[PDB]
């Protein structure tokens, strides 16, 4: 349910991003050495976390965490309420990530239009 | 769970409706009082007795069975022995 | 269940049996009561007009729209009671409802206590037995000059005498063995 | 009001 | 035994059963069987019920026992 | 009314009204009540089918090809609208999840011994 | 207006014939029921007849047990529609089959001779 | 006896003290549980995280390029 | 296995011998414990075959049998003491010595080394079914079910004397154990196209092909209750035996030679399932849950893989023992109705509510519900046969379907719904009826505890 | 499992304590003539709509938001969310009908639920479809990775849709009630018998594949 | 129509039967005649205690001395645990950035 559909499905699909393929640009693109992403966790943390593979996101540290104190404090699960705040803005500080990125490229898209329109395209 | 009919339990229940009838005087009711020849109802309004009986007793007065409940006791005997008052 | 069915029906006994039908269907597009109490006494008007007509082709011929027009603004799940045939409860009981001429091969064990109870049943078995000779015969010396013959059948018509043919609508499994 | 409850034999 | 309420005990008036009466009159109409279908509206079962009033239905002291909760809570 | 003479075995047997037992009228007193039968009437040939529980032709409120028809086109457009749907999904404005290592090459079980081309995810 | 299939058929009330009935149709119908009366007079003083061990018989569906498992190829004609629908029946599928699991048993062995089959972790058949 | 519940006809079902008080009981725990929570935890309807207006993105942010 | 065998023999002097009165309970009583003895044969407790001696082995698939072929003597002859009980004291001591005579010729030729040891006694077994459904039979047409019964069998079985001479002249000597420790392999020419068919077929018509199957139907209909239940139970299986022991030779053309047989069974396994569905006769109905469920073991026998083997014989056992469950109980119905029309005689669970109890679980056992040896059969057969071609499971999934249909109406229509209203009052049911049934079915629950009795040669 | 035992059993009670009435036609009014059981009713009727913090709304609005989030059909995600409205209307169909409306039912009364066996259950199972959500969300293990980030109108969307279905519903059933029969069953057929599935292939199958047995296969 | 008046007649005494057998299928006093504890603490250990026995008896005598009869995922061990056995304190993680 949403309004970005409709450009694409409406309108025209060229500037629209494809759902998938969304790092379709170059990864450098407009980038000056873009530093890579950094996960906190060392992937044996997790695996004696038995973190489910799913979970295992760049949010899986303040995961661990969250368990961490629901083990422990375990006759009280309405405790660990810090813990799942804090997850889950971890998440919400990724979703609107990937949310840049599909918007970055949709962006994009439209620059190529603009450019091969007129710059490259007449004479 | 609700207890279960008897012989004057079926009749009280069954003048009391008839006797809500507009057209059916209250006080010519009797349980020996045919219903078309003696108090005045026409065909239609049999049907239309009966139905309330079936709708006071709840269940179905078959229709073979319910062209006849033309006395004001027979619809007591018949509601009766359909559901097993020895009384 | 109890009558004999007609041969025949009459003109009669279909148009008021669609006074049930129809007004039976009527409770079921309208349910609450003052709607039906409303729409009903309207749909009497539309029997009760067309009452007189003497003539019967007319008659068959409103009876015969009558049922179409019915049969088009019919309810698909009407109100049908709960143990009426189609119902809800139809035959619900009858996994209880043993046919009384069981209990005749029970142990003698069994049927050593509740003892006055088959004090009670050898009384009635007498009874069916001392009368099947001044039943048939009264179901014979009765028996219709050859012709029509509908399945009601005769009285007592004297003293003693039960009615014809009467060991299985009395003796008959109570409704709710509960 | 008891009433006698037709049964099988169930003794068999 | 159990007995019966007075068959006249019922009237159609002050019922809903009393504005179709009064309509199915104008039609020249007058339905019979209407005093019979009196009780369901005659009392007790009188009141309209509200689709509010049963959702609602003992919200009243469920919010006077929220606050008392939270006064606890308040007084620490 | 015989059945049709066309040697298939019928034989004598009636070709009464293909009719099931669901609309035989259900208050009469049929003497196999279960079979709404009475003692002595012809059989009819399919009795095993058109029982009071195999098959039920009765009389229905809406006429069978109405039925028929709008059944299926229901379906049909069901299944049409379903793929109208595929052809334009509702995906929201995001892009694609990001694992860490190498999309979890060696969790998701890869082979330790290959590394795998690394799959970098920047910030931003 | 309905309409009646072999299914969901006219019902009583919508039938024609219900509604006209001549002098002749009443008739008819009179004697059906004596036919039906008649044959129920027999079964009810055979079955309410006390002194009555023997089985009640119900001849009618001793005819009918007979018309269907043993009155069958005493009037068996071999017609047209009967042997070409009597062999499409028998041999048909019997026939269709043999192709389908031919064709599919061969696919199977030739991918296992060419050796593509994986037939992993089966050490079971 | 047969009878524990006198039966009524026609007038309004008499009704037992427990039954109207485990009736409103059962529906006010409903309530002070949906007030109780609702205080405690509002975030069934609001969520505790806001949209981004994907439209405000400084295109430096997204890396957007200005056309060469 | 001399005590399986000598033992019984002396059964016949014993029903002879005995008092008219005290006849019934010498012979019931004393097989019971010939079975005990029967139950020697399954100490096996190593892989190697018990060779008794040169002409008498039991391997593991014909111990399960040869225990069931001595345990039903028991049923038999407890199924058959109402009618048979109207008899003149020689006509009872003649049906008692016949199906005496049946589990000695059947324990034999199940126990047999010598393949024509199997033929000899495989068709003599003909004998005295014949006598027990021409003699004893209660319907005019069970002359011609003899003829039937004998002509299909005889003229299978003269082929598969042909067939068995001729093996000896090419080998040397019709030892089950030599000719399977020996190398013998068909060459795919015509005629030996031939042979193996010669050698099959004979064993196909006794277990009911869908082309040859007729003769079972009008067989069991008109045949007696103990002989119903031989059929059924230990005859039919005497065709998968053969089968079993006899491809061991002919290696290579079955490979090809199967085709037309699987599909006639798979094609023929749903239409004897489906006309089950509408057939008034309930013995009717059984022959042909018979014949469906014996024609997914001739598709069994014939993929040969090692579980269809297995597969085939646990169903083989407990299909054994569930059919007869079954004809056993119709028969009490027959008795008490004394008609076997389905559609009469409904409601009976209102008066015999134990019955009632046998028939759920015998249907139950027909259809496949899962905690059972019935199940596991199907279970195997089902997935050799989708190994052959995973097409298979089509056929053999319009079959489980209809399987469940026809077992449960059997049920509804017969155990449930209003009861009749005066048919010759039921009397009530007599302990042996309902035991002949215990004695199915505790069987059927103690073996379904440890299927690996039961298991075939190949596992 | 929790809300929909308890509507079972809540008609259950009905059902039993009037004359064995299945009918919502004949049923009326049972929240005066038995408040235990309208209760019991509502609450779960409530958790079936998924009402905010009742045990529905902890698990529910998890898998509808979950969809407005996800890659899917647009069929599918529009059938699904005037299902959830749908679920409030039928829902409010049944408390108008069964609890709030001018009793219909026989006129001879005799209602017990006091019986502590009626009670006890329907009081348990009542505790549990009211925290039941409550404790199970919390205690289980950490799973999913939920979103929980969502334009508002997706985040309140199961909330708005059930109550615009409840409202919805409200203003049809108080509609019936004028002295107006005008329904004209534009498509309530093909809803009141089951959108004719049953009507069709119940009809045709049994007998096509029976006719071909005794017909064809055993007798031919 | 109305009942004709030999069938008033035929219900009229067939009913005065059934009530005279509906009255004798009552029963009479005496009718059934008869052939000649710590409340719930008699259940919850005799009927659940002594099973539990059994089973007890059953699982850590025989499942748990046969091999893979009872076999756990395992523990969860996250930063900064003691194992029991080893006595190995699981490293704390990389400080993750806090206030993010
Ligand atoms: C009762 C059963 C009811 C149906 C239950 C399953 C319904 C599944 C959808 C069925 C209808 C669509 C099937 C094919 C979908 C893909 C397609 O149409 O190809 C072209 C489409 C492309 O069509 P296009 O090229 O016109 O797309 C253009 C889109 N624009 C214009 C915006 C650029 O390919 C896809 O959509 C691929 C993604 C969807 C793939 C879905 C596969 C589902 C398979 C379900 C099989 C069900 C079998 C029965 C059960
Ligand atoms: C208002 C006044 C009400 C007065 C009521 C008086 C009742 C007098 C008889 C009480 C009998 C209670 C039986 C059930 C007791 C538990 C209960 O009711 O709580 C609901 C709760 C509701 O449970 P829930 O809401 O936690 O549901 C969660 C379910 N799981 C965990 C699976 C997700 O049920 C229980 O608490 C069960 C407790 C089991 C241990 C105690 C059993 C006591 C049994 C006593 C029987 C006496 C006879
Ligand atoms: C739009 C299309 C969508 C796609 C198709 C969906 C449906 C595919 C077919 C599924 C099966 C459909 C028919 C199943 C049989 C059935 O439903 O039985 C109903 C029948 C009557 O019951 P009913 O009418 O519901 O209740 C009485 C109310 N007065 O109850 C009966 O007892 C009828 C007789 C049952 C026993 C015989 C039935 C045939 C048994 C063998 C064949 C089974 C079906 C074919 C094999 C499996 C195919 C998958
Ligand atoms: C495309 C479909 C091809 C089908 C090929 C097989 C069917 C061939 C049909 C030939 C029809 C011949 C005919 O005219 O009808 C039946 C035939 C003659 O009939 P008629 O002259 O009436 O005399 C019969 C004896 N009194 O009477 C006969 O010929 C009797 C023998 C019939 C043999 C053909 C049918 C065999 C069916 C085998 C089923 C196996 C299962
Ligand atoms: C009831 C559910 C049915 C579900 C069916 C599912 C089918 C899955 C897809 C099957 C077809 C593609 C298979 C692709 C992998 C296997 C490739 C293969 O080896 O199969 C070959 C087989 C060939 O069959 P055919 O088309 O007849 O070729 C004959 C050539 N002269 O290819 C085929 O067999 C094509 C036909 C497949 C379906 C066959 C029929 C299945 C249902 C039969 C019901 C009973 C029909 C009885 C007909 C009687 C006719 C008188
Ligand atoms: C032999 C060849 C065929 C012969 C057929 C006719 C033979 C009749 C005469 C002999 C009858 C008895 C001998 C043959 C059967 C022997 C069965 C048996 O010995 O059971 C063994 C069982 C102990 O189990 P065990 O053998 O240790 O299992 C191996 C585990 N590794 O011992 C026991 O524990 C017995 C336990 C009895 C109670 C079982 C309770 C569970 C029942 C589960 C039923 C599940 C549903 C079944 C559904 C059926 C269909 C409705
Ligand atoms: C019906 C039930 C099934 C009957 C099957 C009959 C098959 C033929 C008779 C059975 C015996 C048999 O097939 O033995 C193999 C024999 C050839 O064997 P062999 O000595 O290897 O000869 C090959 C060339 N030297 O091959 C033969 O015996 C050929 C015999 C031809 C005549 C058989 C009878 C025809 C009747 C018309
Ligand atoms: C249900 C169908 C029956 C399921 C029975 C499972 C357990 C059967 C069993 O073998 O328990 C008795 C066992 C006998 O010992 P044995 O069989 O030799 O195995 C020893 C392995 N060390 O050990 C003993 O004899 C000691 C006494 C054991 C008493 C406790 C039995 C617990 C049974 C647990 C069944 C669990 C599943 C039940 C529901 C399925
Ligand atoms: C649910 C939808 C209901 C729709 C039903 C349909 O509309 C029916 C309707 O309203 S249209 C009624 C008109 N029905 C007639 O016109 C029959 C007239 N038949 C006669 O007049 C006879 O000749 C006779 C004199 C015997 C009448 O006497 P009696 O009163 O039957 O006893």
């Amino acid at each position: 349910m949403g309004a970005h559909l409709t450009r694409r499905y409406l309108w025209d699909a060229s500037v629209e991003p494809d759902p998938e393929k969304i790092p379709s640009f170059p990864p450098d693109l407009g980038f000056p050495e873009r530093k890579e992403r950094v996960m906190v966790a060392t992937q044996q943390e997790m695996m004696d976390a038995q973190l489910t593979l799913q979970q295992r996101d760049y949010c899986a540290h303040y995961l661990i965490r969250l368990l961490k104190c629901k083990r422990d404090s375990f006759p009280n699960f309405l405790a660990c309420k810090h813990e799942q705040h804090d997850w889950d803005y971890c998440e919400h500080l990724d979703y609107v990530k990937r949310m840049k990125e599909f918007e970055r490229e949709r962006r994009l898209l439209q620059r190529k239009k603009r450019r091969a329109l007129k710059e490259a395209r007449v004479a | 769970d609700a207890p279960p009919l008897t012989l004057d339990g079926i009749k009280d229940r069954v003048l009391y409706v008839l006797k809500l009838y507009d057209k059916i005087d209250p006080e010519k009711l009797s349980v020996n009082s045919h219903f078309m020849k003696d108090l005045g109802l026409d065909s239609l309004d049999q049907v239309e007795i009966i139905m309330a009986m079936e709708d006071e007793f709840g269940f179905e007065i078959p229709d073979i069975d319910a062209e006849k409940l033309m006395c004001p006791q027979e619809i007591v005997d018949y509601i009766a022995d359909k559901k097993d008052v020895y009384e | 269940a109890f009558c004999a069915p007609p041969a025949y029906l009459t003109h009669q006994q279909k148009v008021l049996r669609l006074y049930k039908r129809a007004l039976r269907h009527l409770e079921s597009w309208c349910i609450h009561r003052d709607k039906y109490r409303y729409f009903a006494c309207l749909m009497r008007a539309r029997f009760e007009e067309h009452k007189n007509e003497k003539d019967m082709m007319r008659a068959t011929q409103l009876l015969r729209e009558a049922e179409e027009e019915f049969w088009q603004n019919q309810h698909p799940q009407p109100y049908i009671f709960p143990d009426s045939p189609g119902g809800t409860s139809f035959e619900r009981y009858e996994c209880y409802k043993v046919p009384e001429w069981c209990l005749d091969y029970w142990h003698p064990s069994e049927k050593a206590m509740y003892p006055d109870y088959f004090s009670k049943r050898e009384q009635w078995k007498k009874l069916r037995m001392e009368s099947w000779d001044r039943e048939v015969k009264q179901l014979q010396e009765e028996t219709s000059p050859d012709g029509i013959m509908t399945e009601a059948l005769p009285p007592a018509r004297r003293e003693g005498d039960l009615p014809p043919l009467w060991w299985h609508i009395v003796t008959r499994p109570r409704e709710r063995p509960t | 009001k008891r009433l006698f409850v037709v049964k099988p034999s169930l003794y068999y | 035994k159990m007995e019966l309420p007075d068959y006249r005990q019922w009237k159609i008036e002050g019922t809903p059963l009393e504005t179709v009466q009064k309509k199915l009159a104008a039609r020249g109409l007058r339905d019979p069987w209407a005093r019979n279908e009196a009780w369901r509206y005659m009392g007790g079962f009188a009141g309209n019920i509200t689709f509010p009033s049963v959702i609602l239905k003992g919200f009243k002291w469920g919010f006077a026992a929220f606050v008392v909760a939270l006064g606890a809570e308040y007084f620490l | 009314e015989p059945y049709p003479d066309d040697g298939m075995g019928y034989g004598d047997y009636p070709m009464l009204p293909n009719r099931s037992q669901h609309e035989r009228d259900p208050w009469y007193q049929w003497d196999h009540s279960e079979l709404r039968m009475n003692w002595g009437e012809p059989i009819h040939w399919d009795l095993d089918m058109y029982i009071r529980n195999r098959v039920d032709t009765s009389p229905t409120p809406v006429s069978w090809d109405v039925m028929c028809k709008h059944l299926f086109g229901f379906v049909a457009f069901m299944v049409f609208m379903f793929w109208v749907g595929h052809v334009f999904p509702s995906y929201q404005p995001v892009g694609p999840k990001q694992y860490p290592y190498n999309n979890l090459y060696l969790e998701r079980g890869g082979d330790p011994t290959k590394e795998p081309e690394p799959v970098v995810h920047y910030d931003i | 207006k309905y309409k009646p299939a072999p299914l969901a058929t006219l019902p009583s009330t919508l039938d024609p014939a219900e509604y006209d009935v001549s002098p002749e149709t009443r008739r008819a119908q009179v004697e059906r029921l004596s036919i039906r009366a008649r044959l129920k007079r027999e079964y009810l003083l055979q079955y309410n007849d006390p002194k009555r061990v023997s089985h009640i018989e119900d001849p009618a569906l001793i005819r009918w047990t007979y018309a269907r498992s043993a009155n069958i190829y005493p009037n068996f004609r071999p017609t047209p529609k009967n042997s070409l629908l009597g062999a499409v029946a028998g041999f048909g599928p019997l026939i269709f089959w043999y192709y389908v699991f031919k064709t599919d048993r061969d696919r199977k062995e030739r991918l296992i001779q060419e050796g593509k089959l994986d037939r992993k972790f089966n050490i079971s058949y | 006896g047969g009878v524990h519940i006198q039966p009524r006809y026609r007038e309004f079902p008499q009704l037992t003290r427990s039954q109207v008080i485990q009736g409103e009981f059962l529906s006010s725990l409903m309530w002070f549980w949906i007030l109780w929570r609702f205080w405690h935890d509002s975030d069934a309807v609001l969520g505790h995280f806001s949209y981004p207006d994907p439209s405000q993105w400084t295109d430096e942010e997204l890396g957007i390029p200005p056309d060469d | 296995m001399l005590k399986i065998i000598l033992p019984s023999l002396m059964l016949l002097p014993l029903t002879w011998l005995s008092s008219p009165k005290k006849t019934w309970t010498n012979v019931t009583s004393y097989s019971f414990l010939i079975s005990l003895t029967s139950l020697t044969l399954l100490w096996q407790t190593d892989e190697n075959y018990k060779n008794f001696s040169n002409m008498f082995s039991s391997d593991p698939l014909s111990t399960p049998l040869i225990i069931l072929t001595a345990w039903l003597l028991p049923l038999m002859l407890m199924a058959s003491q109402n009618h048979l009980k109207k008899d003149n004291n020689v006509l009872q001591k003649l049906y008692i010595s016949m199906l005496i005579s049946l589990q000695i010729l059947l324990i034999m030729t199940f126990s047999a080394t010598e393949l024509i040891m199997f033929y000899i006694l495989f068709e003599a077994t003909l004998i005295p079914t014949l006598i027990i459904i021409t003699r004893w039979g209660n319907q005019t047409e069970r002359l011609n079910a003899g003829i039937y019964f004998l002509f299909y069998t005889l003229i299978g079985s003269i082929p598969l004397l042909i067939a068995l001479i001729l093996i000896q002249n090419h080998v040397g000597t019709l030892n089950l154990m030599i000719l399977s420790f020996t190398t013998h392999t068909l060459d795919a020419s015509w005629s030996n196209n031939l042979l193996w068919l010669a050698c099959m077929m004979a064993f196909l018509i006794k277990m009911p092909l869908y082309g040859v199957h007729l003769w079972l139907p009008k067989a069991h209909v008109e045949a007696p209750i103990a002989g119903s239940m031989i059929l059924a139970a230990i005859l039919l299986k005497l065709g998968s035996y053969g089968m079993i022991r006899i491809s061991i030779i002919l290696d290579p053309l079955t490979k090809y030679m199967a085709y037309p047989f699987i599909l006639l069974s798979l094609w023929g396994m749903i239409m004897t399932s489906s006309i089950c569905l509408r057939q008034t006769d309930l013995k009717s109905l059984i022959a042909y849950s018979s014949v469906s469920h014996m024609a997914l073991v001739i598709a069994s026998i014939m993929i040969q893989t090692p579980w269809s083997f297995m597969g085939a014989t646990m169903l083989m056992i407990a299909h054994g023992l569930t059919s007869s469950l079954l004809f056993c109980l119709a028969n009490s119905n027959y008795e008490r109705i004394h008609s076997r029309t389905m559609i009469m005689a409904r409601g009976l669970q209102m008066v015999f509510p134990l019955m009632a109890t046998w028939w759920l679980m015998a249907s139950l056992a027909n259809l496949a519900l899962p905690p059972s040896i019935n199940l596991m059969g199907e279970l195997f057969i089902t997935m050799s046969l989708f190994s052959w071609s995973n097409f298979t499971i089509i056929l053999m999934g319009i079959n489980i379907i209809i399987t469940g249909m026809y077992s449960m109406y059997m049920i509804i229509t017969t155990q449930r719904g209003k009861l009749t209203n005066h048919m010759i009052n039921l009397q009530p049911s007599h302990t042996r009826e309902l035991t002949l049934m215990a004695l199915h079915m505790i069987p059927l629950i103690l073996l379904t505890t440890s299927p690996k009795l039961i298991t075939g040669l190949t596992m | 499992a929790f809300f929909k035992a308890m509507l079972f059993m809540c008609s259950g009670s009905i059902i039993h304590s009037l004359a064995d009435e299945q009918d919502i036609r004949k049923m009326g009014n049972i929240t005066k003539i038995m408040p235990f059981t309208s209760s019991c009713l509502v609450i779960g009727s409530l958790a079936l709509t998924g009402m905010p913090f009742l045990t529905g709304f902890y698990s529910k609005d998890l898998i509808i938001e979950a969809i407005n989030t996800c890659n899917t059909n647009a069929w599918a995600l529009l059938i699904t969310l005037i299902a959830t409205s749908m679920t409030a209307m039928y829902s409010m169909r049944i408390i108008y009908f069964v609890t709030m409306t001018k009793p219909r039912f026989p006129p001879l009364i005799s209602i017990n639920e006091n019986d502590p066996d009626l009670m006890n259950p329907i009081k348990r199972l009542a505790f549990g479809s009211i925290f039941a959500g409550f404790v199970i969300s919390y205690n289980i293990p950490p799973t999913s990775i939920p979103v929980l980030t969502m334009p508002w109108f997706l985040k309140t969307t199961a909330l708005i849709i059930s109550v615009l279905g409840f409202l919805i519903a409200l203003e049809l059933n108080n509609l019936t009630m004028k002295l107006s029969m005008n329904k004209a069953n534009p498509y309530s057929s093909f809803s009141t018998l089951l959108g004719f599935f049953p009507s069709i292939i119940h009809r045709i199958t049994p007998m096509k594949s029976l006719n071909l047995s005794l017909k064809t296969s055993l007798t031919l | 129509s109305g009942y004709t008046p030999d069938e008033k007649l035929r219900l009229q005494q067939l009913r005065e039967l059934r009530r005279r057998w509906l009255k004798d299928q009552e029963l009479s006093p005496r009718e059934p005649v008869l052939p000649p504890a710590y409340r719930s603490s008699l259940f919850a250990v005799s009927h659940v205690l002594i099973p539990m026995w059994f089973v007890h008896y059953y699982v850590k005598y025989h499942m748990a001395t046969k091999p893979y009869t009872i076999v756990s995922s395992k523990p969860r061990i996250f930063p900064g645990d003691t194992i029991l056995e080893t006595g190995e304190v699981i490293p704390p993680m990389r400080d993750f950035p806090d206030q993010h």
